[PDB]
């Protein structure tokens, strides 16, 4: 899921930024993996909605 | 009074375990008063929790799914043949979100 | 955001900043792929409207 | 439509220079924080206009 | 405002200012220990005291009532969403306030755990403290305070044990029971705190019972009697099973 | 017959095994009317 | 290939460790789930779309 | 249809409130094991004509959202209460409660809620005399009106 | 040998009442198996009593030894059965909790203990 | 100070050595520990004198270091370059530099980034007999450098189970099983 | 302000003074960064009783 | 775009005409 | 002014006796301090304030 892919990670993140913001980027997922829920379910009705 | 049956007599000073409730800000010996402290960062989380991802992510739905439970998505009854009639659609515009 | 505004600040925990120059090469092209997406999603919803 | 990568080199360049680093906090870098919160949403909305479809309406 | 006469308020100026003028910043002691043995310190100046691993040798995930706390969220969010109690709008969104409230207190928790020290040092001179500990992120946080602000707790902690009689080392020199100690000012990351807790748990191993027990008690430990070890075997950010 | 005491020990033992056992609900009971003596009355009322 | 993570399991679940009759139980449980996969990949509906472009993928058990 | 929903929802609601006498319960017997035979334990798709698939799949979905998930969830909700007793009991996490009381919540809240919207599933189901799924629907119909002495679409 | 070589010492023991068993009781009409099966009980019953300490060791001190107590009344200790009888009598049915962390805070949430 | 010294008789100290172990027994170039012992204190403190403690010998940092025979110990922590090795073809007789920090530019190979990042891990220089592909270390933990040993394996392993590793990798497992249901319940 | 030892300073930097050592451990640093101050105050001949302007 | 609605109600099926 | 004369009334009787430990303790202390002799004369100077 990014710089795991590469057998460089120190080349991966200067060639990108020269910043390291991976901490943060590797802990967003957990709270996206369910912050998308309502939303999604919403849209779906919604869709339901726009085909009936 | 100096006797009283229920208190017990304070003839020492209470550890910090004793607290009902954390301070927030600190003083340094030095007499600065420092407002921002890790008891602040640590408290700061939930706030800005609330602030910036889960009412964002959820408030729009909720209210969306309100207002069908309540109002019946605002629809306009008094019509004929549901399967001719058009369909009132639920909210869609996030209001929440800067149009 | 939390990060920065829980321990970057000068009393908490300030880095010593060492970097001299900027080395990114292909970063730019790596964060596009989001806006490119937007303009994918505009170009065909605006396609199958027109 | 393709005007709008570029700006969003220049947020994310923006967004990246504010970690790993000893923040001073001042009216001026508020005044920043204020401008990108700003930038952000009028880009965005500039986005949305190069909307064919949308721009008509 | 000045010219309303108030006793109470003339002590308290009078405290102040005698005070002021009368303790300085240099405070003369007699507490001082003196081991019988010679310290053998670390290639740094220092020797180590207490070693630990708190968070492998404490719950973190299935810890009461902070389990109960979030397992009340789904009977509220299925309140929420079958409203069965045939409430109004404002009255059932009421419902959701708790999911974001029920979080806290193992947030708090588990902040807590990161106070038991991981491992203790002495410097030279018998009078700093090092102090290292680390958190379930992996943040390790290293800080130095003077001998003299320690005050150890009974074994319930609703006390504060006496210093000079205090019974928490059993009698071949390791820990009867988990002691607590209040640092009277403790700097972590630069931010002087008040009255800050911290916890050596029984089951960690204790080098040096003497020194131990005369830092937990305040004693400033006479290092006179001294030998340098020079063994480079800790490299920077070792790794360790406190994770 | 069976004439011995001690050969019976299981059996002896398992004689009040049950009964103690059984007390346990009456010992709750009792603990629980010491710990809140009000308890009764206030069950009584609500009842 | 992992059998290895049984004797592993045993920090957090001393049930294994302690009684192989578990540990047997365990294994056949992974195998079985590993068969319920496979057969709902080749035998569930798993409805997808008539699309020239990945029709007899597998990616749909449309056929 | 949002407003005919909820007004089906509060009748259905009413009713139950209200309790039903011997010709009722005989009828939502009948009703209940028809399309539980027909829809819920039926694999809709094996019907013969598409109209007739396509709307047993909307009757057998709609019957999962108005019992099947309201079952789980008013279970989901008594297996919580009994954890948090348990775990307050005990001091400590115990997981028996949450399968063993989950299924027993959702063994007593199924008929219950099958017994207040099998009208509504009965009546979806009336495709029309010119398929088998239509006819078996008339013909239960047929004998639900002869019990109850009324008439029903 | 060679397998009891390889073999864990927590259950060489194990391994060497089958051996023998398979060696000489196998063909021994006099040799009940029943006694083999209660002595691999017993083992099984001290890896029980073990596998449920290092399962609650963190979690309740009090059925730990109430387990250890089960144990000894299974093993047929003296007075095993008594003192298993007495505890189950005085057991509260809300046990109370005595995991309570040093530093966690206990003046709020002592209610709930 | 009564109590303490009471207690003296009976206390008992332990070895200060932890899971680290001994650096001098899997480090070529760690010296064994020697105890020096302090002199006696100056009875007059000039203000400008010098310390009198005994000189303690200086080994200054290699330029490079040799193959170990898998026992090789990086000097310092070095950065995890990636969790799964190079299979480069190395050539019979060519000297190469086996990068050791972990920050190298150039691969596997060192660039000289050790001499500009702080740490005391050598670049490995070696050479093979036998043309071929070899399996090169990346995350710089290999007991075999600048071969790969499966340590990598490990390396993962704990990530994994370190609390936060355990978490981030799980909550990137969530956030792919969030597209794969979203595949799953397209069709509703 | 908690001080480390001067007699410490010194031998961990053999070359610099007593002086220096002492000053250093006036200046508000924790003692690993005064003794890395007195490190590189001594290899580079810093003068550390110089108010910065 | 390819999945950018997330969703689709196939289920919804063609109202079925009901005049005598 | 109810409100401050309660709450200084209780920092007084807490300056002598160690604050409540439980619900039980902060009740008795409560009603200590309500019955106490300087909190009702603080409270009828300060409703007349
Ligand atoms: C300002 C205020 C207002 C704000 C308003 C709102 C905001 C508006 C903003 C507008 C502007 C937007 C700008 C956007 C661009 C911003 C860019 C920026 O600033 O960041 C630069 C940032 C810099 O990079 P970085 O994030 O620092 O790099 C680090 C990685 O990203 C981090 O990833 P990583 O992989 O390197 O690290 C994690 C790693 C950590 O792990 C490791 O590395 C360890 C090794 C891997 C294995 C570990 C496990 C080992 C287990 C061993 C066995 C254990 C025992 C056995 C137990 C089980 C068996 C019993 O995890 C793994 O690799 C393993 C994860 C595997 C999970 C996936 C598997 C899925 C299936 C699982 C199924 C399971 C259930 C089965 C059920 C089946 C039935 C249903 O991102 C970029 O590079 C630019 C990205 C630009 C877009 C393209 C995105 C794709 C490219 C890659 C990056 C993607 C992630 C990051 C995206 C960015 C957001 C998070
Ligand atoms: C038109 C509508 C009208 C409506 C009706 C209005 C009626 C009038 C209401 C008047 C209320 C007056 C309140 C006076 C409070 C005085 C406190 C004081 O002087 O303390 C000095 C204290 C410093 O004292 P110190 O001597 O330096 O402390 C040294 C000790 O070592 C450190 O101290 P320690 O650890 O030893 O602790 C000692 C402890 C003494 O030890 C104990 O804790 C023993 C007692 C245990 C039981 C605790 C309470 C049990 C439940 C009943 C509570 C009733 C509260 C009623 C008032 C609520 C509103 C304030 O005493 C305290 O520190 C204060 C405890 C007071 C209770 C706080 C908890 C309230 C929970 C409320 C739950 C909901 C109730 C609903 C009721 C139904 C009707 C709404 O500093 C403060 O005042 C700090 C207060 C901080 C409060 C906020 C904390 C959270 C911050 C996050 C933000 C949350 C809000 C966000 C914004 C929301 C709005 C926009
Ligand atoms: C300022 C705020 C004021 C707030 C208001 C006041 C709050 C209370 C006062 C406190 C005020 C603040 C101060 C606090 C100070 C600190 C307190 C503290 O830390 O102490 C904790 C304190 C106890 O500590 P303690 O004060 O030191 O006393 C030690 C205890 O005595 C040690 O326990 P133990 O072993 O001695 O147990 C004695 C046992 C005495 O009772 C017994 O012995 C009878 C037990 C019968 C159990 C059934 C089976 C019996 C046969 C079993 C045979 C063996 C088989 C295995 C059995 C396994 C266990 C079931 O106690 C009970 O269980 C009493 C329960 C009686 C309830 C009434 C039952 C009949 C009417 C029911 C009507 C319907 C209710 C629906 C509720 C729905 C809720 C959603 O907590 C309790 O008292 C716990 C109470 C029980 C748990 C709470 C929930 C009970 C109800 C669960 C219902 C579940 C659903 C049922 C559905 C049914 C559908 C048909
Ligand atoms: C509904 C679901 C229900 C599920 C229920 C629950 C199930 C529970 C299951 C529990 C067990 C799960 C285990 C998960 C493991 C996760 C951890 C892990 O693997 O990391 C440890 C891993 C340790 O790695 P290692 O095992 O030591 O191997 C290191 C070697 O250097 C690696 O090098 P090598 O020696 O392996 O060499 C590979 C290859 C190198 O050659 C190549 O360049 C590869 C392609 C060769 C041509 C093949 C043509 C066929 C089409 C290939 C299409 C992709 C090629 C892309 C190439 C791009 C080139 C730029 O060798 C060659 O020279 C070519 C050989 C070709 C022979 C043909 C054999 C038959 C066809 C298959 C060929 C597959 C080739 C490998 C492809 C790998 C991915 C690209 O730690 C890391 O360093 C992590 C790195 C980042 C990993 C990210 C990906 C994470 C997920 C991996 C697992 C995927 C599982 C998917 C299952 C899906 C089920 C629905
Ligand atoms: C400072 C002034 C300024 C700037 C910078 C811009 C920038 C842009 N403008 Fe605009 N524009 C005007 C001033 C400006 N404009 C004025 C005055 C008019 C009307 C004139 C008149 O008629 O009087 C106008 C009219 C106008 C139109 C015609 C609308 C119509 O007539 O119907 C369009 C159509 O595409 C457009 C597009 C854009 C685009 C694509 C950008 C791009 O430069 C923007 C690129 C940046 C982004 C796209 C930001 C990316 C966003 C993020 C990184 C944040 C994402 C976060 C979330 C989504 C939460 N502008
Ligand atoms: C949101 C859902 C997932 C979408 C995934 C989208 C990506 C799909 C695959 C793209 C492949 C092509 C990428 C081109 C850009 C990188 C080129 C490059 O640097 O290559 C040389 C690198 C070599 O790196 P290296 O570090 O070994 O060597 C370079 C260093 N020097 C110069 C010193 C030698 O090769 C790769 O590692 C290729 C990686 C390809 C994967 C994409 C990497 C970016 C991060 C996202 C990972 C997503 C994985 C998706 C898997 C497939 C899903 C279907
Ligand atoms: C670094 C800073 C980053 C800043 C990022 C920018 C953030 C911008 C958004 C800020 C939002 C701030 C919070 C707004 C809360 C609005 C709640 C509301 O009305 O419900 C909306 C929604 C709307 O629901 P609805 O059903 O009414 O729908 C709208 C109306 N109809 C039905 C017609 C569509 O309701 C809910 O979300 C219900 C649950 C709410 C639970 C939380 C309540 C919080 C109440 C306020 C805080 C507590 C009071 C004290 C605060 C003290 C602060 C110091
Ligand atoms: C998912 O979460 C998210 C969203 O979804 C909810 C988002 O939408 C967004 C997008 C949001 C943004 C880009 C930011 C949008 C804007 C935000 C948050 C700020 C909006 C703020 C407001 C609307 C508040 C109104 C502003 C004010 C200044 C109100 C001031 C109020 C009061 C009472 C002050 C009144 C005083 C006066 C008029 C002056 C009187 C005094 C004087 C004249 C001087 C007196 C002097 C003396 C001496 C007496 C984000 C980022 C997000 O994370
Ligand atoms: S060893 Fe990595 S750069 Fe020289
Ligand atoms: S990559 Fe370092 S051991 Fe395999």
């Amino acid at each position: 899921m990014g710089s795991v892919w590469f057998r460089n990670r120190y080349w991966w993140y200067r060639s990108l930024y020269d910043d390291y913001v991976a901490r943060e980027a590797k802990l967003a997922f957990g709270i996206a993996a369910f912050i998308w829920l309502p939303h999604y379910y919403w849209g779906i009705h919604l869709n339901r909605a726009f085909e009936v | 009074p100096n006797n009283i049956k229920g208190l017990i007599p304070k003839t020492c000073r209470l550890p910090a375990t004793r607290n009902w409730y954390r301070r927030t800000s600190s003083f340094e010996r030095n007499g600065f008063f420092n407002i921002h402290t890790p008891v602040l960062n640590t408290k700061m989380i939930p706030w800005l929790l609330f602030i910036v991802l889960t009412w964002g992510w959820s408030s729009f739905q909720i209210g969306g799914y309100n207002y069908e439970r309540f109002d019946d998505n605002g629809e306009r009854r008094n019509t004929l043949y549901w399967k001719l009639s058009p369909v009132e659609f639920p909210q869609s515009k996030l209001w929440n979100r800067p149009s | 955001i939390l990060k920065v505004a829980r321990f970057r600040v000068l009393k908490m925990r300030p880095k010593i900043s060492t970097s001299y120059r900027p080395h990114g090469k292909w970063g730019d092209f790596l964060a596009c792929i989001i806006p490119l997406i937007w303009c994918i999603n505009i170009l065909t919803n605006s396609n199958l409207i027109l | 439509i393709m005007i709008s990568m570029p700006a969003t080199i220049k947020v994310v360049n923006w967004t990246l220079s504010l970690v790993n680093g000893a923040l001073k906090i001042d009216l001026p870098f508020l005044f920043s924080m204020s401008f990108l919160l700003l930038f952000l949403v009028a880009g965005f909305t500039g986005m949305w206009l190069s909307h064919v479809s949308l721009n008509v309406s | 405002l000045n010219h309303v006469q108030n006793m109470l308020e003339e002590n308290l100026k009078y405290d102040a200012q005698k005070y002021n003028d009368e303790v300085a910043v240099i405070q003369k002691t007699s507490r001082i220990y003196k081991p019988t043995y010679t310290i053998e310190f670390n290639r740094e100046g220092e020797v180590l005291v207490y070693s630990a691993d708190p968070i492998k040798n404490s719950v973190v995930y299935f810890k009461y009532p902070y389990v109960l706390y979030e397992a009340a969220i789904p009977l509220f969010i299925w309140a929420w969403i079958y409203n069965p109690l045939e409430l109004s709008k404002n009255a059932v969104n009421s419902l959701l306030i708790y999911p974001n409230i029920a979080w806290i207190p193992r947030m708090w928790y588990w902040r807590s755990l990161q106070y038991k020290i991981q491992k203790m040092y002495l410097l030279r001179g018998g009078k700093v403290a090092k102090i290292e500990t680390q958190s379930l992120a992996g943040d390790r946080f290293t800080s130095w305070v003077e001998t003299y602000q320690f005050h150890p707790l009974t074994q319930d902690q609703k006390n504060f044990d006496n210093q000079d009689n205090a019974e928490f080392l059993e009698d071949e020199g390791q820990l009867k029971y988990e002691l607590g100690v209040q640092l009277d000012n403790l700097q972590e990351m630069g931010t002087t705190s008040q009255d800050i807790v911290i916890n050596f748990m029984k089951e960690g191993t204790v080098h040096h019972p003497e020194l131990f027990e005369a830092i937990v008690k305040g004693y400033n430990i006479d290092t006179s009697d001294y030998v340098i070890n020079t063994a480079n075997n800790l490299r920077a950010r070792e790794g360790n099973h406190n994770h | 017959h069976l004439t011995p005491k001690v050969l019976n020990k299981a059996q002896e033992a398992e004689k009040l095994a049950s009964q103690i056992q059984a007390q346990r609900f009456s010992n709750r009971l009792v603990a629980f009317s010491s710990q809140y003596p009000r308890a009764k009355l206030f069950f009584a009322g609500i009842g | 290939c992992c059998n290895n993570y049984f004797h592993y399991f045993e920090r957090y679940f001393p049930r294994l460790r302690y009684q192989p009759f578990t540990k047997f139980l365990a294994q056949a449980a992974t195998v079985y789930f590993f068969f319920k996969i496979g057969d709902y990949y080749f035998t569930s509906r798993r409805y997808g779309s008539n699309d020239a472009r990945m029709n007899g993928l597998m990616y749909s058990n449309t056929y | 249809s949002c407003t005919t929903r909820r007004f089906i929802d509060e009748k259905e609601k009413l009713e139950y409130s209200r309790g039903y006498n011997q010709q009722e319960l005989e009828a939502s017997k009948l009703r209940k094991d028809f399309v539980k035979k027909y829809i819920v334990d039926f694999d809709t798709t094996l019907y013969k004509t598409q109209v007739e698939r396509d709307w047993a799949y909307i009757a057998k979905r709609e019957y999962r959202y108005e019992v099947q998930l309201k079952s789980i969830g008013y279970g989901g909700a008594l297996a919580n209460a009994v954890l948090l007793w348990r775990i307050y009991a005990n001091k400590k996490m115990v997981f028996w409660p949450i399968p063993i009381v989950g299924a027993l919540g959702y063994l007593y809240f199924q008929p219950v809620f099958f017994q207040k919207s099998n009208k509504r599933f009965f009546d979806m189901c009336n495709v029309g005399e010119e398929y088998y799924l239509g006819r078996e629907r008339n013909k239960i119909l047929r004998e639900c009106n002869k019990i109850l002495n009324v008439e029903d679409f | 040998n060679v397998i009891r070589a390889q073999i864990p010492d927590e259950d060489r023991a194990e391994f060497e009442i089958l051996k023998k068993y398979y060696v000489t009781g196998q063909h021994d009409s006099l040799v009940d198996p029943q006694d083999v099966l209660l002595q691999l009980d017993r083992i099984q019953v001290l890896k029980n009593l073990k596998m449920i300490e290092l399962n609650e060791e963190a979690y309740d001190p009090e059925l730990v030894r109430l387990e250890k107590l089960k144990a000894r009344v299974l093993l047929e200790e003296e007075g095993a059965l008594l003192e298993y009888a007495h505890f189950i009598s005085k057991r509260p049915y809300n046990k109370p909790y005595e995991k309570w962390g040093v530093s966690e805070e206990h003046v709020k949430q002592q209610i709930l203990g | 100070m009564s109590a303490i010294l009471k207690r003296a008789a009976k206390y008992k100290r332990v070895s200060s050595i932890l899971c680290e172990g001994e650096a001098h027994l899997r480090d070529p170039f760690t010296p064994p520990p020697v105890i020096l012992k302090p002199p006696a204190p100056r009875k007059d403190k000039k203000p400008d004198d010098i310390t009198d403690f005994p000189a303690q010998k200086l080994i200054p940092l290699p330029e490079s270091i040799p193959y170990q025979e898998g026992k090789y110990r990086p000097a310092s922590i070095p950065m995890v370059a990636g969790f799964f090795p190079y299979n480069c073809y190395l050539q019979q007789g060519k000297v190469y530099s086996w990068c050791s920090c972990g920050i190298s530019q150039s691969g596997p190979w060192c660039d000289g980034l050790c001499n500009s990042v702080v740490t005391r891990c050598r670049p490995v220089v070696f050479n093979v007999s036998q043309s071929g592909y070899y399996k090169i270390c990346n995350c710089k933990f290999s007991a075999n450098a600048p071969f790969c040993n499966n340590t990598h394996r490990k390396m993962v392993r704990y990530h994994h189970q370190t609390h936060r590793g355990f978490y981030e990798i799980w909550g990137a497992a969530l956030f792919v099983l969030g597209w794969v249901y979203m595949g799953f319940n397209y069709y509703t | 302000y908690c001080q480390m030892d001067p007699e410490e300073i010194m031998r961990r930097v053999p070359g610099i003074t007593r002086k220096e050592a002492e000053f250093i451990t006036k200046l508000g640093l924790s003692p690993q960064e005064q003794v890395d101050f007195a490190y590189i105050a001594y290899n580079i001949g810093l003068d550390i009783f110089y108010f910065t302007n | 775009a390819l999945f950018f609605m997330a969703n689709t109600a196939i289920s919804v099926p063609s109202v079925l005409d009901t005049s005598p | 002014e109810n409100i401050t004369a309660l709450v200084e009334n209780c920092k007084l009787l807490a300056t002598k006796y160690e604050k409540p430990q439980n619900l039980r303790q902060a009740a008795t202390f409560m009603k200590e301090v309500f019955k106490l002799e300087n909190y009702r004369k603080a409270v009828w100077n300060r409703s007349q304030y």
